[PDB]
């Protein structure tokens, strides 16, 4: 178990850290976050109570150093640091421990949700998406436009996702306009599987990180790619049979843990409908199907 | 974006633009089989590509071959008509391709637009306007050579004949619309209207009767009291 440790809080703050949340009052005695599971990516996040304008965090993975959080009073925000003298950051740690101010991540232990949505998720493809070489850790806010975004404007501050486009020379074979466009399955599997993601996991992966950076920043340039993502699977005709079973169980715990009153904002009725109803896959996503049949009939 | 009354004089400047109809590209007779079933019989189509400024006619002969043997017909025929535009397009010179080609249904935006990647500068456009290209097969000479082809072929008009030696081409393309639409409300009048005086006679290399500047006149006028006649035995007023 690692712990996240902060210097101080010295403004007002909803601290997320993963699917939980917590507050923190203006210069309260917080000193951090511990018992952090390892084996998963993580992401710590913020809101302050004076501004919920702006959502941000960090995405980390506590095996790749020790990191701690602490407040810039010049550019106003809590920022994610690493701490290279191992000896100096167990001495602060276990000090805050012995002084018990920290909370813990507080894990159920039948729960396997962050496991569920982060399955796939590596550090090193986040870091891809997200390019600031100098730092471990990568930070997202509700802001940030995408590659994608860009092009329809600061690019180091943008989120490399990779191009999906139903409407474009990579996705549509010459002479084979009609069949590429009503079947995507070319698209799916020889360009962007084989090609571009070179296996199912690095596609999954990122897919599951564009919805938690929709889910937990707003950020919507992440949900495009989201929705994009499963409705370039649900439209090809041709998909392994295991990626449709996973991709069942991904869009599962992703509507499971989704907030009941974001959904009209991070729901696309358009592909959702779709996908679950017309498109070749209509009948291969059972779970996802139930769950959303019984949690947002009203999009449908 | 979308074409309407508001930027209606824009068909008429100097930007190259074609129309593109595909309403009788797929045309069918429904009919008895021996079983008491019922089945389609598919007949000669064509699209109906029209350049409103000049009056050229791209008239693309659709046979009836084309569809044997494939599934979802209707769904076809989008995407025939706009693998024959985007050929079309690529066999003309650079300087004849039209910078804009406007769809007169909206389901052929997606099937044109995909065809036409090639070309990202050529905007593909819909239409608000009901244009009445549907009645082309009732031009006795446009029908014939649908009819009679026993392979696709293409077959070049001038839709307005001579008239722009007379004309504007805001013009001629009214005068068109308006006799489109007679013929589309009522065939049967409309054709009577055009040819009742054995006197005016079509050209062979034209489409419409060599009628007068004053001719044109009264022929206009007995088409608008047929639209708006056809219009009361239509909704009785
Ligand atoms: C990922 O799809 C997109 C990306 C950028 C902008 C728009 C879209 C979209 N869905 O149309
Ligand atoms: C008879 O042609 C059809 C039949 C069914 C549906 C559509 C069409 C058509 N031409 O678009």
């Amino acid at each position: 178990m690692n712990t996240v440790p902060f210097t101080s809080a010295p403004i007002e703050v909803t601290i997320g850290i993963d699917q939980y949340s917590f507050n923190v009052k203006e210069n309260q005695p917080f000193h951090g976050i511990k018992d952090i599971p390892i084996g998963h990516v993580h992401v710590i996040h913020f809101q302050h109570a004076d501004n919920s304008s702006m959502r941000y965090g960090y995405w980390f993975d506590c095996r790749m150093g020790n990191f701690y959080i602490q407040y810039d009073p010049k550019d106003g925000l809590y920022k994610m640091m690493e701490e290279r003298d191992g000896a100096k950051f167990e001495n602060i740690v276990h000090n805050f421990k012995e002084r018990q101010m920290m909370v813990s991540y507080p894990k159920i232990d039948e729960d396997d949700t962050w496991y569920n949505l982060t399955e796939f998720v590596q550090m090193d493809k986040i870091r891809k998406i997200v390019r600031k070489d100098e730092n471990q850790f990568s930070y997202v806010d509700s802001s940030m436009t995408t590659v994608q975004e860009n092009e329809l404007s600061d690019p180091a501050h943008s989120l490399n996702y990779t191009v999906i486009n139903f409407k474009s020379r990579e996705a549509i074979r010459p002479g084979h306009e009609m069949e590429d466009f009503l079947d995507k399955s070319y698209y799916l599997n020889t360009v962007m599987l084989q090609g571009i993601f070179k296996n199912s996991s690095n596609y999954f992966g990122e897919l599951q990180f564009a919805f938690l950076n929709a889910m937990f920043f707003g950020n919507y340039g992440s949900s495009l790619q989201w929705h994009a993502m499963i409705e370039l699977i649900c439209s090809s005709a041709t998909v392994p049979k295991h990626m449709l079973d996973k991709l069942d169980e991904i869009l599962y715990y992703q509507i499971k843990t989704l907030p009941e009153q974001y959904s009209d904002i991070l729901l696309n009725e358009r592909v959702w409908n779709i996908c679950l109803y017309s498109s070749f896959q209509k009948n291969s996503l059972h779970n996802t199907e139930k769950i959303m049949e019984n949690k947002y009939p009203e999009l449908l | 974006g979308a074409m309407n009354s508001s930027n209606y004089a824009e068909l008429f400047n100097n930007d190259i633009k074609l129309f593109v109809d595909d309403t009788n590209v797929y045309r069918v007779t429904v009919h008895k089989t021996f079983e008491g079933n019922v089945a389609t019989k598919a007949i000669n189509g064509c699209i109906f590509t029209l350049n409103p400024k000049t009056g050229h006619l791209f008239l693309k002969i659709i046979h009836t071959s084309v569809w044997a043997g494939q599934k979802r017909l209707s769904q076809l025929a989008k995407w025939k008509t706009a693998e024959e535009v985007s050929a079309l397009v690529r066999s003309l010179p650079k300087e004849e391709q039209p910078k804009q080609i406007i769809v007169t249904r909206k389901a052929m935006l997606d099937p044109l637009e995909v065809h036409m990647l090639d070309f990202p500068n050529i905007a593909i456009r819909p239409t608000e306007l009901r244009l009445p290209f549907s009645a082309a097969m009732s031009i006795d000479k446009l029908s014939d050579v649908v009819m009679k082809a026993t392979e696709p072929q293409m077959v070049l008009f001038n839709i307005y004949d001579d008239w722009l030696d007379r004309i504007s081409s805001y013009t001629a393309f009214s005068r068109l619309t308006l006799l489109l639409r007679a013929l589309k409300t009522n065939e049967e009048s409309a054709k009577m209207i055009l040819l009742s005086d054995p006197t005016i006679t079509i050209k062979s290399y034209h489409l419409w009767p060599s009628f007068t500047d004053e001719q044109w006149i009264t022929i206009e006028s007995q088409m608008r009291d047929l639209i708006l006649t056809e219009y009361g035995r239509k909704y009785n007023v």
